[PDB]
């Protein structure tokens, strides 16, 4: 992938060489190739991510990046905060549809300083826009009753004016019935001039989904959600040969419905959440000396209704965010930067910032090192809930980091080494019965990536080392795994495309949910191989299959929840 | 000689403590009502909390299953919270009046008694 163009590192293009932190992008390409039926597995397989879920698709799951928190990694569609984080204020992509995904750019580190809030582990920026036109037919089946059904397409009808759009009907078993996810997908670009240009843009899924819940008699059983979700993109940019411009606003509105059958999904025993989150940004960049310094506005309305996110009324959380970013190459070093202040209507203000330098003391070989803070605000729950607090802090995250990258006979290479500090953790206290401001984490850990060719076969290999640990009490953040290899063998053969993708995810620590007090236990370390081919029969139709889970292993990521082993998809595309 | 001007002033004085027994018995049902009430909701929040501390042991796990039982009974506690704050603030409101309208009869009564003294003199 080297020395390509990125977006999410100041919100405008520049090749990912010159993106001094930790880099990894996926694309369509990329996806497609995996087979890839959800967002969890298109970045469960990038450095870093650690991600659990109870079980299947659709099902509850967190993502921790270089082992920190759920609620520290900034997920953002097309460049926009998830809407989805809003209400529980910590990412959650099982119920992301899988078939708005095009690009994933992921930068590891602190970037609260350009994005403000929750950017503590790293960014994941999934675009849902590629500039690929043409028009693809495709479907998709598979075992525990899996289908999917999907048709996407981008259309000139001038020579300014792109429209793409796309619909994805996707249901699978594997709880009861599993999860089932409808898509609707329109976007329209224009462009007044050469460098004016301006676009429409919404996308709206469904998806209804079952699961297990504690039961209790005389007690109705919501073991059923439904959720609603729609979002409208509105911008005008300026792409000029000095100066460039990003007017952006969007308009995200969801509704997150739990209620048993038998009752009604209107039903007074229900919970709704409904939350509507509305964002205006201005950016701007101007190319300045070898480099360029950037300066915009990004401001959020978070809107939720009474009941939402188990707080008694709804509540109104507004944050403007004013910050500046600088970026310079003198000589043989490099020098990024950005600040950052958010005013929320919450907790009042709170600074950002880091600093990195890249001098390459030999051609071919340089060595990174930056620093940078980030941090975490107050999610809804605890600030109005009854445990809730309203004067609570934003948790404060410290990070530093250092690398040596390198081109060596054909194979480019990362060792990095990072620190972080987070401190002033919101945490709940049981013998006060309220959300305080307290805990702190020291976390440690190595960054080991290289890719490289070998004749007809492709590499993607990389280690990740993390031992995340209370600053207090020593012990480590549970739940996290000790360290990952992921390693994945591309080599198309007889016009055959093969892609063997291998993963050894070290060992978790969860708690036992059987006996009382609960006890934690040792989780144990596993590898999985999942094998992939796909055919060109013709130059439309691409016959693609795989085998997920070859081994049949028993693995968990959340103790209890049993996840699938030998598990068949058969899909075909048809591209005109 | 003074046939009226006792009469009138008593008169006046049996209807001062008949409107004040209106009050005070108005009042006993006004504050009775808001006693139970308040007895009433302060359990039903009594219950919701206990619940918390019946489920708290799920709470640090927001992927258990049992942690959605403990944030949901937080909700039942906080909704009951506002319900015992509204009943309280009523019931206190309602206990001024008790306390202010058995002291108005009392002063009311013992008013009458000097007017009622000045009835076996003046008559």
């Amino acid at each position: 992938s080297p020395d390509t163009l990125v977006v999410t590192a100041n919100r405008f293009e520049q090749p990912r060489s010159t993106v001094l932190a930790p880099t990894t992008v996926v694309t369509r390409q990329d996806i497609d190739r995996w087979q890839s039926t959800s967002v969890n597995d298109v970045l469960r397989r990038l450095p870093g991510v650690d991600i659990t879920q109870n079980g299947g698709s659709g099902q509850l799951s967190s993502i921790f990046i270089r082992g920190t928190n759920a609620s520290h990694v900034l997920v953002l569609i097309d460049g926009v905060r998830l809407n989805l984080a809003g209400v529980s204020g910590s990412a959650d992509l099982s119920q992301f549809p899988i078939a708005l995904v095009q690009r994933v750019e992921y930068i590891r580190g602190p970037r609260s300083a350009v994005y403000g809030s929750d950017a503590i582990g790293g960014v994941v920026n999934i675009i849902t826009t590629r500039d690929e036109p043409g028009t693809e037919i495709s479907a998709g089946w598979g075992s525990n009753s899996y289908q999917n059904y999907d048709v996407s397409t981008q259309q000139q009808l001038g020579d300014k004016t792109r429209v793409t759009l796309l619909g994805d009907y996707a249901h699978t078993h594997g709880d009861n019935d599993g999860f089932l996810s409808k898509t609707l997908y329109g976007a329209l670009e224009h462009n007044f001039t050469d460098a004016w240009s301006g676009f429409v843009r919404g996308y709206g899924y469904d998806n209804r989904t079952n699961y297990d819940a504690y039961y209790s008699p005389g007690s109705p059983l919501l073991d059923t959600r439904k959720l609603y979700s729609q979002s409208w993109d509105a911008g005008l940019r300026y792409n000029g040969e000095l100066i460039k411009s990003q007017l952006i606003t969007s308009y995200s509105h969801s509704k997150d419905y739990n209620y048993d059958p038998h009752y009604g999904r209107y039903d007074s025993s229900a919970t709704l959440d409904e939350m509507k989150q509305y964002t205006v940004q201005w950016a701007n960049n101007v190319i300045v000396g070898h480099g360029s310094i950037g300066a915009g506005v990004d401001w959020q309305k978070q809107t939720t209704t009474p009941g939402t996110g188990y707080v008694e009324d709804g509540y109104d959380q507004r944050n403007t965010g004013i910050y500046l970013t600088g970026l310079q190459q003198v000589g043989d070093f490099t020098f990024e930067g950005a600040a950052r202040s958010d005013d929320n209507s919450q907790f009042g203000r709170h600074g950002t910032w880091q600093t990195s330098a890249g001098w390459e003391f030999i051609e071919g070989y340089r060595f990174i090192a930056s620093y940078g803070t980030s941090y975490k605000a107050p999610n809804l729950g605890q600030l109005y809930g009854f445990y809730g607090n309203p004067n609570l802090d934003p948790e404060k995250s410290k990070q530093w980091e250092g690398a040596f990258e390198g081109l060596t006979a054909g194979v480019n290479w990362r060792i990095s080494g990072y620190r972080n500090d987070v401190s002033d953790l919101i945490d709940y206290d049981d013998h006060t019965l309220k959300y305080y401001n307290e805990g702190k984490a020291r976390i440690k850990g190595v960054e080991a990536t290289a890719n490289f060719d070998t004749g007809p076969l492709t590499h993607t290999v990389s280690y990740d080392y993390v031992d995340a640990r209370n600053a207090i009490t020593d012990t480590p953040l549970l739940r996290r795994a000790k360290q990952q290899v992921k390693y994945q063998l591309d080599w198309q053969l007889y016009d055959f495309d093969w892609g063997i993708t291998y993963q050894y995810l070290g060992t978790r620590y969860d708690k036992d949910y059987s006996s009382y007090p609960y006890q934690t236990v040792k989780m144990g370390g596993v590898s999985l191989w999942d094998l992939a081919v796909a055919y060109p029969v013709t130059s439309h139709l691409t016959v693609r299959g795989k085998i997920a889970n070859l081994f049949d292993k028993d693995y968990e990521t959340v103790y209890g929840y049993q996840t699938a082993g030998r598990e068949y998809t058969l899909s075909g595309s048809y591209t005109f | 000689r003074n046939y009226e001007r006792a009469r009138a002033e008593l008169n006046q004085a049996n209807e001062d403590v008949a409107r004040n027994q209106e009050r005070q018995a108005k009042a006993v049902q006004v504050y009775n009502s808001r006693k139970s009430e308040l007895d009433a909701a302060n359990k039903t929040l009594a219950d919701a909390i206990a619940e918390i501390k019946q489920f708290n042991r799920f709470a640090h796990d927001p992927m258990a299953g049992g942690h959605r039982m403990w944030q949901m009974a937080g909700l039942k506690a906080q909704r009951a919270q506002t319900d015992v704050n509204n009943k309280q603030a009523a019931f206190d409101a309602a206990a001024k009046e008790k306390s202010d309208a058995d002291a108005a009869l009392s002063a009311a009564q013992e008013r009458r008694k000097q007017k009622e003294n000045k009835e076996k003199d003046a008559k």
